[PDB]
This record gives C-alpha cells, structure tokens and sequence, in this order.
C-alpha cells in the first residue's frame, strides 16, 4: 500500500517541479527516484476494472529513462516528459478508483484488487519516499 | 618587422598555448582518461590488537582484552595541522574511488569449521583464526565464526560473503559497492553511442559481430557541458583551446585526390591571362604555385577554422586581383561571422574598388568609408543590377545560422541548406558575375580581369563540387562533437594565402573524397577522453576547495588547487596565465554542486572526524590546571592515570586561536594569578612511570615555559601510566595513601571491541568483467566514393 | 526557542521519509541534519515536570550514529533508528507540556522551563532548520 502513496507524491512533486526553467540540480535527488520507478515497473502488466460499470483497461509498461541535459530544462525536455507523466497518471486514477470500490468483511483492512494485492508484493517497495501527507 | 614581434609577443606570453603546432596533437591523442578501476584489500584503517589491562588498584590481570588501535598514526600537533591531515585522506580517497567491485577476487577459507566456510579477506580470516583461540570467548563465538558459510548463487550472480570489519570500515566499503557507476551493456548502446546522425547516413555501412554476455559492463563516459562558461572572459585560455581544436582538426580533414596537373592549368592561365601587358608589378599573381599543396592546406585550414571555431585574417595581396575574385568566393560561403572583422576589411574593399564599381561603371567614386556597420553591404542600396544585388544581401547575412540542439544537446552552428548542396548560390554568384564586362579606364583591364572571372564560371560547373564537398563535410565530421561550440572572437588569428584558395578553386576535378570511418570514430574519442577529464578534475577539484573551507583550512586555496588542475588537463602550460585568470577561474568554480559521488564521501570522513583523532595513541585533545589537589582516577586500560573525559567548569582557550593570532597574556595573567584554566585542540603527549615524579608535581612545571616568546608547539603536557606493575616505584600501594595529581588530560578511552556489532554481511555481485574503448565492436565499411550524397540524396560531387 | 522547533520538523521528515526501501540519495541531505543532534546533545542532561500532576522524567543522551552506505534501506534499518526516535519524541512531549504550562507577569514572551532555558543556549543553535511551518 505504502507503495501506492509515493507514486503519486513522485508525481506531484514531478509535474510540479518539473518545469521548463528550472536549475536541474532543484531535481537532482528527484530525477532518480523518479528512474528508479520506471525500472521496477517495466514488465509487469496490470488489470483494472471488471466491476459494476467500471471498465476494465490493461496497462503495460514499456520506457526510457530521464535524460539531464544541464543548466535549466528546455521545453523539448519537458514534454518528452509530460508524455510518460499522463500514462501513469491515467494509470493510478483507475487502479485508486478499482480499490476504492471493494469490501471485505473478514480482512477489510488489507488490498483487495489485482492491481494493489500485486504492488505489496516485495520486489516494489524499492519506491516508498516522503511520507508527508 | 622586428617591433613587430615584440610585442607580438608580449601578448603570446598572455597566452597558455604551447609553443610548437604539433606539439599539441600529441598531447591529445596521448590522453587516455579511461582506466578499469578494480581493488584488492578490503581497507580498513584499525585492526584489533591486545592489550594489557590492570583491575583498579591491579596488576596485569593476565588477561588481554582486545581493543581497537590504527594502523599507521600519524597525526600532526595542533587543531589546525589535524584538519589538513584527514583533508589528505580526502585526495587519497579520490585516487583510490574504486569504480566496482567483485568478491571471488577475495576468496580466503576460514581454516576451522564444518561447511567449506570461506570468508572475505586476509583481516577477516587473521582474526577469526586468532579469537577462535582466545578461551575467553563465549561458546557462542566459536559456532558462530564455524557453521557461518559464505553464500553463492550462480544463477542471477549473487554473493554474500561473510565479513569483519568495523563500524567505520564497514561505512567506506560500503558505498564503494552501492556506487559501482557500472552500467550493463547491449548491442543497442553500443548502437547508440553512436551520433544519431551517422547511421543514417547511407553512405556508411553499419553491422554487428561480436555477441554481449549479460556479463557486459562499461562506465559512463559523463559528458555535462560547459558548467564553465569561459567564452565571456578568458580569452587567453580560449585562443588556446581554438588552437588545439584546431590542429586536431587538421589531423583528420582527408587530404584530397585527382587534381589537375599543376602546370597544365597555369598553362592555359598565361594564354587565357594575358600576364605581361605593359602593368608594372608582374609575377605576384602566380606566386599561386605549390597549389597541390596550397589547396590541400587551404582546404583543411578552412574546416578546422571552422569546426575549432576559430577567427583568422588573410596573407592578402592587393595587386594581384585575380586572387580577390576568389576572395569572392570564400564570402560565398565561410559564413564572414567567423572572421575578424577586419581581414574582411580589406578583402571586400579590395572587391569593391579595384573591381566591380569601376568595370561595371557605378560609383566612380571608388568608395569612401571611415567605419560604418558593413561596408561590404551598404553597396547594396544603391547598385542597379539584380543580380549584383542578391549576392549582397545573401553575404552580409549566411550569418552562420548559429542556432542548432542536436542528437542531445549540441549547439554546432549550423549552415544554409542552400549552401549545404543548393549550391544555387554559386549558380547565382556565377550568373552575376557573367554580366559585369564593361568600360571605364584602360583596356588591358577589362580583358585581363573578364578573362580570369570566366576562368571561374566555366569551371563552376564544378565549383559546385566544392560546395557539396565541404556541404557534408563539416556536416559529418561535427556530428561527433561533445563540447559545445559558442561563437566567439579568438585572440589569435590563422593567415590564409588567396594563393591557395584559388588554386582549389579552378582546381579540383571530379575529386571525391570523404573521412575514414576508423577515422571519425578516433575523433570522437579523442573529444571524449579530453570530456571526460575536464568534467571529472572539475569534480576533483569542486570537491576539494568546498571541503577546504568547512576544514577551515584559511590558507592555500587560491592557486594550489587550480595549477594541480590545468596540468592535468593538459591542454595549456599553466605559468602564462594571467593571475586575473587563475583567481576568477577558482571564483567561478566555488559555485557549483558536487558529483554527489564526491561530496558524498566527505559528508561520511567529516562525522567520523572527531571520532578518529581522539582514538589515536599519540596526541590527545589540551589539558587542564587546578592548581587544586586533585584525585587521580582508575581505568582498567591504563591503570591509575590522571585523565578527563570531559571538560566543562573551565575556560575554553583555542590554541590555534592563540598562536596563530600572537598572545596578550590574557592566559599569562591568568596563570600568573594562578587561575583555573584550559586549552584545547590536538597536543603532543607524555607518558611517566615515575611514581614520584607526581609527588615532585612535574605537570605543574612544562607550562610556565610558553611566555617566553609565544609558539607552544613545545608543550608536551604529561600523564602518569602507573599501572600496579611496570612501575618499579611501588612504594605506594604499601603505604595508605591517595593520588594527588594536580593535572590531567582530554585523551578520550580507546574503543573496546565487540564482535557482534563489527560482523557485517557482504552484498557484491559476482563476475564482470569490464569493457573500455567500446566502438571497435562495431563492424563498418564505406560505398565507393564515387557515391556520395548529402541531405540532397542527389549525389554529393555529381559532375561526372 | 526556534531550537525547539526544528527537533521535530526533523523527527517528522524523519519518521516519515525513513521507511523501509525508499532510495538514499533522498534522505542524504537529510540523515546529514539528523547526526548533526545527536551529536550537539549527547553529553547533555535534562529535567522535565515537577508542577502540579506532572511527572518529573529524567534524560541522558549517549547515541550511536548512521550508515551512510547502502544504496536501498533494508527493514533492519530502520528499527535500529525508529528505537532511537521514539526516545526523542517522548522527550519533546514532555519538553513541551512543560513550557507549555509555565506563565511569567514580566517576559511572558521569552522561555520558562530548566528544560527550554537550557536550549536558548548558542552551543544548541547548530541545530536549526527549515522553518516553513
């Protein structure tokens, strides 16, 4: 679960401090744990959905790293970079929303979904960062 | 000519260019950054040894609790020599940054136990060896250093090797492996080490050979930029650098091919030329000669320029138009950007005058300038003949395009597409200059001069061919520069003979020549290497100039760092700096991260810092007067001594401060008044048996000296090792009594040792083996050159 | 005083970015931070309570440091630091209520406590840090 949170925070504090302008070392320890991310994922396919109206959508994984062009992003940067943003946002969306809809009498405290019961697994928790929220 | 050299001269000596041309190549081709960087030893800085130790009031207890002690000592006397010591540390850490890691290399067998136990290295084995003996060691000891096997996974390259080192240990070695900078290794990378440019330029074979084991590693080649903008101040640096960039160039622009008989042309020239008729200043116009060498020079001299991003001025010789036509040509296509404003001075209004305006019969007023912005353009606003008119403009602008982000972030001033293969340019500088034939003055004028401008339009058919040459070219071989490239006014120049220039000119056939592939790729290397240590000495030196400052170390900083530097970048010989120079390049370089590797460390040295200083066997940290009977007190490692393990109740006085900074007795009087006092930092040290000794109250004597004269390097203070035993004054223990040291010191206790918490497990991968140089596994060959094509996909030189 | 804040905002970003497989070179900047008290405060003594039904809890200070190696954090990790932290947020509470209590007619506006008194000294300032709350 814990899991879960940090994808978003990396997010955030990504589409956020990610702007064209800014010094690259304000991103420096940023940058990587975003990588690091990408890496862990790769491979691995997920499904979402197949409740009530909820559609059930496939995700895969398959991207490049984060360059470092220096002094200050350009544009070209960015964009590149938005691109891959809106894919795990999209992605997030419907795994918090397929989660955000099971019950469970017996164990109603732990993941229920595919999609989450598959991220506690120990080979992601390479991830979990700031934990301020 | 002689004032002329001077102080030519004296502005050389403001210049950190080596002196010969060559010289300098070697310098470059000879640097080879890349270097494997593998390590044996596991390193630590402190085995354990034995010890004597007395119970309190005892004698040898006869046993020998191990403790931790440093290999190698040497630490200096005072707060400030201390700080400079582990500084040290730091430029020994940097040299030694072992680059990876494997543990096989390290392989030892743990000679007791069941289960091949193996363990890490020599100290690891040493000891284990050594406890499993000492019979004072729980049973729990023995079983643990037994049964405990190392660990190894063939599949996915795992091993864990159990270890032995130490808090501190453990904290280097540590990072050394999860800092392996070693990334994997495909075909594919290496594929794409290459300029995104390349492989798509047909003319160029690419295949693939060897295979790659998931064994394959490399270390990033690490190619920032600039991160120091020189190209707004240190000029002299940059005209050295020009330079270099510039014979390397030369090193590689092919020589060309198939030329035209050197004597043939110039042949047809005198019967075309119409040399000497009556005009008095004959033979300078065919001082043109040596051309099969001339335009080879000419040729390279030009692409270098432009690459290195050089400025030069031209051996012109006003007389001899013939050789200004050509100049004609060069301003149709060196982008003038790139050419000290003046040498273009006189080119053009050479053009100008003795040509054009009078032939063609406009201003016969021959032209009056002082200092405008362009001469050469201006005559465009008022010239009544199209044609005439579009070269104009086009010239005073091909302003060298200077905007370009390619294949990743390389600025390379580009070019015109136009220029490129339109070539059209010439076509139309051609077309112009078939309709300029007209009166004025004298006829063995027009005749002479209209003859040699034909000489060129014919030829243009192949003059194109120039274009498309260079085209690609410069187009190519710039693909494979790293560093950027900002446009900018060298101090020095680079004499180009009109002579040369028009030779190529009419010169070269249905030539066709082009870089070697084993060529471009020595190329790129070289840039690379060259990188690859600018940026990393950067780092080198970043790193130690900002630790210089926490380490308070208020001394060198200035230069010493900075001339390690430059030497070894090679490139310049140092000394010729302009002390403006050196100064400013530190101010620029204060301000700047740290590759995290670098500054990473220091963080770790500076919180042991303390730690390691008050662990040594020499030296402890001041001491303190009471002038008050005091009772010495007992430690089971040194017996009956007089220390403090803490100060607090008495002044702080820093003797780096004092000394450093003259005295003013503040500490004088209060010594003299007898008053309760301290003073810290690191100090020499003494140890004494006497027993009596501390009844003659000797540690309230060493300190009267000092006032003197200031210094206080000869403060050796003393303590009392009087152990109940190799003190043959024992006459004490005989008699009731209690110890009455006046004084005592700061030398905090030796680490005792526990085992458990020093056995730490070990994470390494398992078997690489690491691959420089890189490209040579790829596998390239090269069409005819008879082929060619560049953007155009036309064919480069297509005048069959 | 200000002192006083920083303790926390470097507990908090502590307990909080210090979990179980975040990467190092996010927490770099901030275990620096960390250290740096431990040390300051180790060789110190301090006394909280002793009014009305606060209990007076006594306090030594005698900490071991951290790794820095390590490119993950491993579980074993953390416990050996949370053991530490929770030492300190135990003691902040009680710092706290016991300023927290305390009145004064003439500078109500400055420090009360034998606790806080103590920490207005300079040899503790080399422990402020991000004042944002």
């Amino acid at each position: 679960m814990d899991v879960l949170y940090s994808l978003s925070k990396t997010l955030k504090d990504a589409r956020d401090k990610i702007v064209e302008g800014t010094l690259y070392s304000n991103v420096s320890d940023l940058i990587q744990q975003f990588n690091q991310m990408i890496i862990t994922m790769n491979g691995n396919e997920f499904q979402t959905g197949g409740i009530g109206n909820l559609p059930i959508r496939n995700w895969n994984f398959d991207f490049g790293l984060l360059g470092t062009t220096l002094l200050n992003l350009d544009a070209n940067y960015v964009e590149t970079a938005r691109n891959t943003i809106d894919y795990f946002v999209d992605f997030v969306d419907n795994v918090c929303m397929d989660e955000m809809v099971r019950e469970s009498q017996r164990n109603g405290i732990a993941p229920q979904s595919d999609s989450l019961i598959k991220l506690s697994g120990i080979k992601f928790k390479r991830i979990n960062f700031d934990n301020s929220s | 000519e002689h004032q002329k050299e001077i102080q030519y001269e004296i502005l050389q000596k403001t210049i950190p260019t080596f002196e010969p041309k060559e010289s300098i190549l070697k310098k470059l081709e000879d640097i080879k950054p890349e270097q494997a960087k593998k390590q044996t030893k596991l390193f630590r800085i402190f085995e354990p040894r034995q010890l004597p130790i007395y119970r309190a009031n005892g004698e040898k207890e006869l046993r020998n609790r191990w403790y931790w002690k440093l290999k190698k000592d040497t630490l200096p006397d005072g707060d400030y020599d201390v700080r400079e010591y582990f500084l040290n540390l730091y430029d020994q850490v940097l040299t030694e940054m072992p680059d990876y890691l494997l543990l096989k290399d390290m392989a030892v067998e743990n000679k007791n136990s069941r289960d091949a136990g193996k363990v890490v290295d020599s100290e690891t084995a040493s000891i284990c060896d050594a406890i499993f003996q000492d019979e004072e060691t729980e049973g729990a000891v023995r079983r643990f250093i037994a049964e405990m096997r190392q660990r190894v996974q063939a599949d996915r390259n795992v091993v864990n090797y159990p270890s032995i080192l130490h808090p501190i240990d453990y904290a280097f070695n540590e990072y050394f492996l999860q800092h392996q900078l070693v990334e994997p290794l495909n075909n594919d990378i290496i594929f794409n080490y290459i300029p995104e440019r390349i492989r798509n330029d047909v003319n160029y074979i690419l295949n693939m050979d060897r295979n790659l084991p998931s064994t394959a590693r490399y270390i990033r080649p690490n190619l920032l930029q600039d991160r120091l903008n020189l190209h707004d101040n240190f000029e002299s640096l940059w005209d050295t650098i020009t330079t270099s960039n510039y014979i390397l160039a030369r090193s590689v622009v092919p020589d060309l091919k198939e030329l035209v008989s050197t004597e043939a042309q110039i042949q047809k020239m005198s019967q075309d030329l119409q040399l000497e008729a009556l005009t008095i200043q004959s033979e300078t116009q065919f001082l043109t000669g040596i051309n099969s060498q001339a335009a080879n020079d000419c040729f390279k001299t030009l692409i270098a320029a432009m690459l290195s991003q050089r400025t030069m001025s031209l051996d012109f010789v006003t007389t001899n138009y013939m050789s200004l036509i050509s100049g004609m040509w060069l301003l149709t296509v060196v982008p003038n950007d790139m050419f000290i404003r003046e040498s273009l001075v006189a080119c053009q209004l050479a053009i100008v005058n003795t040509i054009i305006y009078p032939a063609f019969g406009m201003q016969r007023m021959h032209y009056r300038n002082g200092d405008p912005q362009t001469p050469f353009q201006i005559a465009e606003q008022q010239i009544q003949n199209f044609q005439v008119a579009n070269w104009l403009h086009f010239v005073n602008n091909n302003q060298f395009r200077q905007v370009v982000i390619d294949g990743v972030l390389n600025q390379v001033l580009n070019d015109n597409i136009r220029d490129g293969h339109v070539i059209n340019q010439l076509m139309e500088a051609l077309m112009q200059l078939s309709r300029q034939q007209f009166p004025t003055m004298p006829v063995d004028y027009k005749r002479s001069i209209q003859r040699g401008i034909l000489l060129l339009s014919n030829r243009l058919g192949q003059l194109v061919d120039l274009t498309r040459l260079l085209a690609y070219n410069y187009e190519t071989l710039m693909a494979c520069v790293t560093m950027n490239m900002q446009h900018v006014q060298t101090l020095t120049t680079e004499k180009l003979q009109l002579t040369s220039v028009t030779s190529l000119c009419m010169l070269i056939g249905n030539a066709t020549v082009i870089p070697s592939p084993q060529t471009l790729f020595h190329y790129y290397n070289v840039n690379v290497n060259f990188h690859s240590n600018y940026n990393e000495r950067i780092n080198d030196a970043v790193a130690i100039i900002t630790a210089a400052n926490r380490l308070n170390l208020y001394q060198k900083k200035m230069k010493a760092i900075v001339e390690d530097f430059l030497k070894r970048l090679h490139i310049f010989d140092v000394a010729r700096v302009p002390d403006d120079q050196m100064y400013r390049l530190r101010d620029r370089l204060r301000l700047l991260p740290v590759e995290v590797r670098r500054l990473d460390i220091f963080n770790l040295i500076l919180m042991n810092m303390d730690q390691i200083e008050r662990a040594s066997d020499k030296i402890a940290q001041g001491v303190i007067i009471a002038y008050r009977d005091m009772q010495l007190e007992r430690d089971e490692m040194y017996g009956y001594v007089n220390i403090a393990r803490n100060l607090d109740g008495f002044q702080q006085i820093n003797l780096e401060e004092l000394m450093r900074t003259g005295d003013y007795a503040q500490i004088t009087n209060m010594l003299l008044n007898n008053q309760p006092v301290a003073l810290v930092g690191a100090l020499p040290f003494v140890t004494d048996s006497s027993v009596i000794s501390l009844i003659a109250k000797l540690d309230a004597t060493v300190f009267a000296q000092i006032v003197k004269l200031r210094k206080v390097d000869t403060l050796k203070p003393i303590l009392y090792k009087i152990n109940s035993d190799s003190n043959d004054f024992y006459l004490v223990a005989n008699y009731d009594w209690v110890p009455t040291s006046t004084t005592k010191v700061y030398k905090q206790v030796p680490q005792q040792f526990d085992f458990r918490n020093s056995m730490h497990m070990l994470t390494s991968n398992l078997t690489f083996t690491v691959y420089s140089d890189l490209l040579a596994f790829v596998s390239a060959d090269t069409v005819e050159p008879i082929n060619a094509v560049a953007f155009d996909n036309m064919r480069i030189m297509n005048e069959l």
